[PDB]
RNA sequence: GGAAUACUGCCAGCUGGGACUGAGGACUGCGACGUAAGUCAAGGAUGCUGGCAUAAUGGUUAUAUGCCGCCCGUCUUGAAACACGGACCAAGGAGUCUAACGUCUAUGCGAGUGUUUGGGUGUAAAACCCAUACGCGUAAUGAAAGUGAACGUAGGUUGGGGCCUCGCAAGAGGUGCACAAUCGACCGAUCCUGAUGUCUUCGGAUGGAUUUGAGUAAGAGCAUAGCUGUUGGGACCCGAAAG
RNA sequence: AAAUAUGUAAGAAGUCCUUGUUACUUAAUUGAACGUGGACAUUUGAAUGAAGAGCUUUUAGUGGGCCAUUUUUGGUAAGC
RNA sequence: GCCCUGAAAAUGGAUGGCGCUCAAGCGUGUUACCUAUACUCUACCGUCAGGGUUGAUAUGAUGCCCUGACGAGUAGGCAGG
């Protein structure tokens, strides 16, 4: 009969990538985590203790513990129609800070020093984001640039 | 009570937005434009007539 | 057609009126109506509604309890109001003077309030003296400490009480309770 | 069957139970037999106090 | 007879009705499995900053 | 009353409110308590924790009532004496005249200790107190006399 | 009493006489800024071409969109467009301020509706005849200027070619000043789809999808 | 070289023909035209003329004509079905009542509440009256022996309606019941600590713990009634082969 | 190594400055948490929409499904 | 490309039928026209929502009045009759 063991399916997402298997790098253990953090989980299937289980691949959450060697994780995940809260215990092999909170962050900064310079000139600021606009009108010349042009091209068997 | 429609009915017309009776009055709605000279140049004919 | 975003004909969820038929009630709520369509002052517009509350959620204020609120700092002068109805309570020893205006005291907490010189009044007779709620403090019984609610949510771990009609050893306590007896909870 | 979050009654009505159902209906009248019996007992009681 | 033996049909529409919602989300939440030493350090921090709070209103 | 019965609304709908297909049928399930550790049992684990099995020490021929001890609390305690003489003990407040209590002829089995009671000294005659009942009692002047 | 109302009579009457006439300045500024915006873009493109180059228009701003198709069998995802940009009705229309976060809705949406660049003249139509508000949920049309004072005049905007323009123009309160007219209710066009079918794109002969300026004359015709 | 025309688009440019509608019911509004008094097509039709009386007209009904229209009820993914019941008509004919309950509501009283086993009384199964009890509630936790609810204005933090103060407004500050989230304290269980004592084995203060409870932390309940729902009952009605 | 689908973020529960508490932690008033006091509200931190948002209790029916485009498995195939 | 051969089944019979051959056939283009319980505008019924109004002043305050939107339905829930 049918087979749903804890690690069924994994086969490719728990490998690890094209020469690159083996030790672990010290920078991963040297990334310091705090409550409140946002990491993205990603099994590293070299170390198997304080692992996801493979529904939390590719994953987002929030830190909640700090333990000797592993972060507390919530995850909001969706079982019927509504999300449930989960709390996971993976080691710090399959963690990495969200790379998004720091752009976030940097802005959050960016956009207080960007009040700052208006106050102290006392004007206008406007620190919300735009989507690309249109595209306001423009002159192209033609020195060195005559139009060459083009017509479609006949059938033709290269075999 | 009942929608009178500004596009039919002068009234209404000019109850919302006056205007309109300066508007019509000084036609506008028609008046010539300027007028310039203006020519292309060679190289946009060229190119217009090309092949 | 129309691709409707939300149930068509779908009612408010509120009481717009009391379920009761008590023609007291009915008169307090056309004088209330009143009060609260023609001033501001929120107080009406609450006191209004409060008026349209099924039993369970008018639970009793007691006098104890107005004793304590009567403790907050600025609080010793205002008049305290129950949409809903005053209980005795031997526990305090000490209670303070004050005017409460309720739908109904019971016997000893009217003797309580009168005997430490204070004074009962009625919704409409609040009225009078406070057109705009002015210098009230309204009070609302605890809901959620009914029978009836220890049972909501019942379930595995949730820490609730069964609908059992009967208890002791012997009702209810053994497999499913204890470790010792299949799982616990 | 068992259904819904409902407490555990137990009803003994497995048995022919309507065979012997006594609705006192002669509440009235026996309170009125009663008191006629206590008012003639005291009569011949003489001055007796019953 | 075979009947049918399994399908998702239908169960989004269905979920979907008073579905999804999101968490319940709080400042202040559950404590629930943090590490106990550090939470019961965590309560003499609070209990102090508490009592000193207190003590600046004589 | 019969006439504000959905029976009387369903009069014409065929088949009064129990659906076409699944029927009201005769007792579908079983009847009373069945199958609750079989086809029940998610009903009844879950709602009826425990239900199923034994717990504790069986006991031949119990008499509730050997077990007869009502308790009151401190918190009440001055309701015993009556409304009238009770504003007097209250201000009188004497280790000379304090006011006897049987709390055992009021119909308690014993005191036990929530709450707080006003200064004035009281003589506490009951059979059985807690240790903190007696604690506040004795705090406020008064004693406790056991009796029976 | 009986002198009182001539105070708050006469007050609001010349009061009334002053609003008049700022939507006339007003009206007749646009008049202007209008002319010699169209004016410019057409010199614009003589001058280019008069030095040999080519003038190359602004991309539009603003789009109108008309739904084309009914209510039934719509997949999720456009039907959720649809309805984020009002359009749960066959027929009834929106104005959308072209941006990328707006276009790509345009494109989930594009084989159950009709859009296009409108003109001064459409949108003028549009407003008048068929612009209603909307006011505590309610829909009201638009009789009287007082009414887009009243719930649009904290964004400038107390005329209705106050609202024409902040419509046209895109330009700053378009968001609220285009939230508060309520979706156009368009009649099937009088004339016809000249299509054999709708359910193609307008490339493909016909209906749905992005036709451009000729927008006008199918708004024009279902108005 | 100078025009014209087409095509496309704009006009708050001017006009003809046809069709449906005419909701509202003193006045209030926005305007327009007037030098003016006034006028108006400006928050929904008026004016002038005529026609009909054993009638114009309207309802009904029968029939014809155009188009359209399969037999209901049932189970079913699918019935007009070459699935089943039903020839016709009257009368009869199926979710009840009871014991015990969940939720919600109304009502009485409220830390209590329930007169009706019984007594009193009577204009006699009614209505009126009542002593002692008892039930449920007001204490929990342990299998149990047992023990049993304030460090604190009955605690701290964050939201909170309402009220208070300043303010012409916007606002700002004060206080914040219900309710929600979180940290703490109190009672019992469990596991530790084991003081002052005592008869030496009793006693169990005090202080703790990712443990635990259907608890405490200024009570809500008791009772009557109704719909809906639960279980036992012939249990919505009619039906075995059997025993 | 796509396309389509998919997680998180886009702030008042935020930011910055000052310096309080602890039995945790550090060589270390060092960190970590939680705070006092002070400053910053026009676009306060993309878009579009919101027909109001949040929450609680309780209960019916159902628990034979079938069809189409597209993806797709068994089968020569099937109105399988 | 169209057309022809390849091209055999049982009652008599089906581009829906008649019939149609520079089509009333096949490919393509352009206009006009017909028509749904859909769209637009208006009346009326109901439902939902928001708002006004017994302040002293005859006859319904669960009433009167103003305004906007909406209407498919088995099993089934509730309501008003």
């Amino acid at each position: 009969g049918k087979s749903h063991g804890y690690r069924s399916r994994t086969r490719y997402m728990f490998q690890r990538d094209f020469r690159k298997h083996g030790a672990v790098h010290l920078s991963t253990y040297l990334k310091v985590y705090k409550v409140g953090d946002i990491v993205d989980i990603k099994a590293n299937g070299s170390i198997q203790k304080g692992m996801p289980h493979k529904f939390y691949q590719g994953k987002t959450g929030v830190v909640y513990n700090v333990t000797k060697s592993s972060v507390g994780v919530i995850i909001n995940k969706m079982v019927g129609n509504r999300y449930l809260e989960k709390r996971l215990n993976l080691r710090v092999e399959h963690i990495k800070h969200s790379k998004c909170r720091q752009e976030f962050l940097e802005r959050v900064k960016a956009n207080a020093a960007k009040r700052a310079e208006a106050k102290a000139q006392g004007v206008a600021v406007q620190l919300k984001r735009q989507p690309a606009q249109p595209r306001e009108s423009r002159i192209v010349s033609t020195e060195g640039n005559v139009p060459q042009t083009l017509a479609p091209v006949p059938y033709e068997t290269f075999i | 009570v009942l929608k009178k429609n500004p596009l039919k009915n002068k009234q209404v017309l000019l109850r919302l937005n006056p205007y309109a009776k300066v508007f019509a009055a000084e036609k506008l709605g028609s008046k010539k434009a300027e007028k310039t000279g203006t020519k292309p140049a060679a190289v946009f004919t060229e190119t217009l007539k090309h092949d | 057609g129309i691709d409707h975003t939300s149930k068509q004909h779908k009612r408010s969820g509120h009481r717009t009126a009391p379920k009761s038929d008590n023609v007291y009630l009915k008169l307090l709520v056309k004088l209330y109506t009143f009060l609260a369509r023609r001033t501001d002052a929120p107080f009406n517009k609450v006191v209004l509604k409060a008026l349209f509350l099924s039993k369970i959620n008018r639970p009793p204020v007691s006098v104890s309890r107005i004793a304590r609120a009567l403790k907050q700092e600025g609080a010793a002068n205002k008049t305290v109001v129950v949409v809903g109805t005053v209980t005795d309570d031997a526990r305090i020893f000490e209670f303070p003077k004050t005017t409460v205006a309720a739908l109904r005291f019971t016997a000893g907490a009217r003797a309580k309030i009168v005997k430490a010189g204070g004074e009962c009044i009625t919704l409409d007779q609040l009225a009078v003296r406070a057109p705009k709620g002015q210098n009230t403090l309204i009070l609302r019984g605890p809901r959620n400490s009914r029978e009836a609610v220890r049972h909501f949510g019942m379930g595995p771990h949730k820490g609730k009480a069964p609908r059992i009609l009967s208890t002791g050893r012997k009702f209810e306590r053994a497999r499913g309770r204890r470790r010792s007896k299949g799982f616990k909870v | 069957a068992i259904s819904k979050n409902l407490p555990i009654l137990k009803n003994h009505f497995r048995k022919h139970w309507q065979e012997r159902v006594k609705v006192h209906f002669d509440q009235a009248g026996k309170k009125v037999s009663r008191r006629n019996a206590r008012a003639t007992r005291a009569a011949k009681i003489a001055p007796r106090p019953l | 007879a075979k009947s049918k033996n399994h399908t998702a049909h239908n169960q989004t529409r269905k979920a979907h009705r008073n579905g999804i919602k999101k968490p319940k989300t709080y400042k202040y939440p559950s404590l629930k499995g943090v590490d106990p030493k550090f939470r019961r350090n965590h309560k003499h921090a609070l209990h102090g900053t508490a009592k000193a709070l207190a003590a600046a209103k004589k | 009353p019969s006439r504000f019965t959905k029976t009387r609304k369903h009069r014409g709908h065929v088949s009064a409110g129990k659906g076409r297909i699944g029927k009201h049928r005769k007792h579908p399930g079983g009847r009373g308590m069945a199958g609750g550790q079989h086809h029940h049992r998610i009903n009844m684990d879950k709602y009826h924790p425990g239900y199923f099995g034994k717990v504790g020490m069986r006991y031949f021929h119990k008499q509730q009532a050997h077990f007869w001890k009502p308790v009151l609390n401190l918190d009440k305690l001055w309701t015993l004496i009556p409304e009238d003489k009770r504003d007097q003990y209250l201000k009188s407040a004497s280790k000379e005249t304090a006011p006897v209590i049987d709390t055992l002829a009021a119909g308690y089995g014993k005191i036990l200790g929530k709450g707080r009671i006003p200064n004035v000294p009281v003589i506490v005659k009951a059979r059985f107190v807690s240790k903190l009942a007696e604690e506040k009692i004795r705090a406020a002047g008064g004693v406790v006399e056991l009796i029976a | 009493t009986a002198e009182q109302v001539a105070a708050e009579r006469a007050a609001r009457k010349a009061a009334n006489k002053e609003k008049r006439a700022i939507i006339l300045e007003r009206n007749a500024a646009y008049q202007k800024e209008y002319e010699t915006a169209e004016r410019n873009i057409i010199q614009a493109k003589r001058d280019a071409k008069a030095a040999g180059s080519y003038y190359v228009e602004a991309q539009h701003k603003l789009v109108f969109v008309v739904r084309i198709k009914g209510i039934n069998k719509i997949p999720p995802k456009p039907r959720k467009v649809l309805q984020l940009l009002r359009l749960t009705r066959i027929n009834s229309g929106t104005f959308v301020k072209v941006t990328k976060a707006t276009l790509e809705l345009l494109k989930l949406i594009e084989p159950y509706v009709a859009y296009g660049y409108p003109s001064y003249s459409t949108i003028r139509q549009l407003v008048y005849k068929r612009g209603f508000g909307k006011i505590n949920k309610q829909r009201v049309p638009l009789s009287d200027n007082a009414i887009i004072e009243a719930n649009l005049g904290k964004y400038g905007i107390l005329s209705i070619d106050d609202l024409i323009h902040e419509i046209i123009t895109v330009g700053p309160h378009f968001k609220q000043a285009n939230n508060f007219l309520w979706p156009f209710k368009l009649s099937n066009p009088s004339g016809g789809w000249g299509v054999p079918r709708k359910f193609k794109h307008f490339i493909q002969g016909g209906s749905f999808g992005n036709r451009e300026e000729f927008i006008n004359k199918l708004v024009k015709s279902m108005n």
